[PDB]
């Protein structure tokens, strides 16, 4: 799928819970959906956490997105990392949270704003 | 907004989105449901989905106005539905747990679904399910009043349709609980 | 629909004028406010909180105003001598917690069913208050049972709040009462809402 | 549509086209030669509106 | 020009530790309005980040820093309510315009980054990269330099 592009982000998702629902039963990275096309903006993908970079914003071939309940205890570890739905960040989609490179502190993480865009222009 | 002359003698305060849980929480609360903290993590839930789930009427309205409008209700219909070791508990426990769902349903069933539409009438029954498992709406125990109307209408020489007479009961049950009631339609 | 006689009469009849007699009201307002307030506070302070068979009297007794604020005073100073003043070992202050947010929480159910019954919307409103407030006092007080390392009766966790503290010592009767939140303190207005 | 139809119908072999008729109707039971007349033309076309029937056919057409 | 407002009739009064912490604000101060001009890398928008804000954060500073070390010519930095002066200048000042819950999540790491007792430390860090450490001082031209 193609989240961003799309015509209604916010109704997708909010469909795929209880479509997830009708199953298996608080969103969780990676039964579940899987979304295409996204971009990590201020960090970029390695070792399977959010690692520096000194380019700005870098593609993301595709992840997964489960609605499981459990693994949420190691986040106040992890980093806490918003989805909007383009560069404007004028419109949060989903907040979602993955593992960082601990070699910089935490706060640093904080202070480097780090956000997901969905769609993206070329 | 503030004028160019304000910005600085006052003190801005976001308020973007407000706390329907806590509200409805408490607000229940104040009814009489022992299940309430339980009951408001779906209440609200429904709510955000039968505005963007539910064909988009102009007609139309789930804001906080509404969720607190129905939670209302449910007191006084509460007031007036008589309630029904180790496994014993469990099992009486969830009992009572539904009955208090049931009353919330009545008071969806009773200021919500009047207000659906065609299409819609359908859609939200699927969405009550997925909230409300253990229940679902109930028809409108007012034979009084059901008595008097197919009276009126053979009458007046009316067609006492089935449809047609559970609509004038949806309107003596929403006026006895929003005071403003408006009744649209072609 | 709430009435609230007055403390001291006021006769138009003597000959008072137009504003006369009216800034007299105002004065009686928040003296009987005042006066009542204080009563309130002695009254509860004299009941069982378990036999809500008296509890449900007290409410009757005063306006909804007042009803709710000795309720808001008895709680601000009973979440403080539960914290003490940096000096309490955690079970200390812990289990002094634990007391109120289990002892107002019983309340809340003697409530919850007593406004399942039948009585009027005036009568109402009062009990359908009083339950969201105490909702609120344990609410606040179990956010406080999560902090592991607490201080006294004046740790922020305490004085982010809005708490209300009465001084029946104080020589007037309106500024008996002084509402804290923050760094803030303000005065009742005893304006009879 | 069907619900209609019979409203129209009712309210004539039952209405009095003649408000005297209908005032003389109504002291008289606490038949005009109008209202009479109604009753026999209502029957005369009463088959035409049953589902299906011309009224139809032609109403939606 | 945060320094414009602030005399030192008012920066070098006892405690001697409040001539820090108003430089802390200044920096704090600096740094946040500094990033609007990077939107939306430094803030999701652009928050009106007046110097009334800061003239509020310094009377409340002034406050708590001067409330729990009346007289003293000195305070020892973890005796300083923090918890209290973060939050003043957060969710009720600076964090009050804010809507965007990850704003303020920033907004308050630049906060607990530098309205702390470790935030004496001296030599604190301020942008290391370069090598700039707070100026050890307690007094108004002491900073300025």
């Amino acid at each position: 799928v193609w989240l961003g592009g799309l015509l209604n982000p916010e109704a997708y998702i909010t469909a795929t819970r209880q479509s997830a629902s009708q199953l298996n039963g608080r969103l969780h990275a990676s039964a579940s959906f899987n979304v295409k096309g996204m971009a990590l903006e201020g960090a970029v993908w390695n070792n399977d956490q959010l690692t520096p970079t000194d380019i700005l914003s870098t593609p993301i071939s595709i992840a997964t997105l489960t609605w499981k309940d459990p693994i949420f205890n190691n986040s106040s570890s992890k980093l806490s990392v918003p989805v909007y739905l383009n560069e404007t960040r004028s419109e949060l989609l989903f907040s979602i949270d993955l593992p960082y490179d601990q070699s910089t502190s935490k706060q640093n993480w904080y202070q480097r704003s780090v956000s997901i865009s969905s769609w993206k222009s070329d | 907004n503030l004028p160019d002359n304000l910005k600085k003698l006052f003190r801005s305060m976001a308020m973007i989105k407000p706390d329907r849980e806590m509200i409805a929480q408490v607000m229940l609360y104040s009814q009489g449901f022992k299940t309430a903290e339980v009951l408001a993590g779906k209440i609200v839930p429904l709510f955000k989905l039968c505005q963007e789930q539910l064909s988009a009427q102009s007609h139309y309205d789930f804001g906080l106005r509404a969720l607190k409008s129905v939670l209302v209700s449910a007191g006084g219909i509460k007031r007036k539905c008589q309630p029904p070791d180790a496994e014993s508990k469990t099992k009486a426990d969830q009992i009572y747990c539904q009955y208090e769902i049931g009353v919330l349903l009545n008071s969806i069933n009773d200021t919500m679904i009047p207000k659906l539409v065609a299409d819609d009438i359908p859609l939200i029954q699927s969405l009550l399910l997925d909230v409300f498992p253990g229940s679902q709406l109930q028809p409108i125990q007012m034979d009084q009043l059901r008595k008097k109307i197919q009276e009126i209408a053979k009458q007046r020489h009316l067609v006492t349709k089935q449809e047609w007479v559970e609509k004038i009961l949806q309107l003596h049950q929403i006026l006895n609980i929003n005071h403003g009631v408006m009744m649209v339609g072609p | 629909g709430e009435t609230v006689t007055f403390k001291k009469p006021i006769s138009i009849a003597n000959g008072p004028k137009i504003h006369e007699w009216l800034t007299m009201v105002e004065s009686e307002m928040k003296s009987t406010l005042a006066t009542l307030l204080s009563e309130s506070l002695q009254h509860f302070n004299q009941v069982d909180v378990n036999d809500h068979s008296k509890y449900s009297e007290w409410v009757d007794n005063y306006p909804t105003q007042l009803v709710l604020l000795t309720s808001q005073i008895v709680w601000s100073t009973q979440v403080d001598q539960a914290l003490g003043g940096g000096t309490l070992q955690q079970s200390k202050i812990q289990e002094q917690l634990q007391s109120i947010e289990q002892t107002t929480q019983m309340i809340l159910n003697n409530l919850a069913d007593s406004v399942l019954q039948d009585l009027s919307a005036q009568k109402r409103k009062k009990f359908e208050h009083l339950i969201t407030e105490l909702v609120h006092q344990r609410d606040v007080v179990r956010q406080l049972q999560k902090c592991k390392n607490l201080t006294g009766n004046k740790d922020f966790d305490w004085l982010y709040h809005m708490r209300y503290y009465y001084d029946a010592t104080q020589e007037n009767v309106l500024h008996k009462l002084v509402i804290h939140m923050a760094n803030a303190t303000f005065y009742y207005g005893f304006e009879y809402l | 549509t069907q619900m209609i139809f019979q409203n129209y119908l009712d309210t004539l072999s039952n209405e009095p086209f003649d408000p005297q008729e209908k005032e003389q109707q109504k002291r008289n039971e606490n038949i005009p030669a109008g209202l009479k007349v109604q009753k026999e033309c209502a029957a005369i076309i009463s088959q035409y509106f049953e589902p299906g029937g011309l009224v139809h056919k032609v109403l939606e057409d | 020009h945060t320094f414009i407002g602030i005399p030192a009739t008012r920066m070098d009064k006892q405690p001697a530790e409040r001539s820090r912490i108003y430089f802390l604000l200044a920096w704090f101060h600096a740094i946040i309005q500094e990033r609007l001009r990077y939107i939306p890398l430094g803030w999701t928008k652009f928050f009106e980040f007046n110097d009334a804000d800061l003239r509020g954060a310094l009377d409340s500073i002034d406050y708590w820093v001067d409330l729990y070390s009346k007289g003293r010519s000195n305070i020892d930095p973890d005796k300083i309510p923090w918890i209290a002066v973060r939050t003043i200048l957060g969710s009720t000042i600076y964090g009050g315009r804010i809507d965007n819950e990850f704003d303020m999540r920033l907004l308050y790491s630049f906060l607990e980054q530098l309205f702390t007792p470790s935030a004496f430390n001296p030599d604190f860090p301020l942008v290391p990269s370069i090598g700039l450490s707070v100026p050890e001082g307690t007094t108004r031209a002491h900073f300025m330099k």
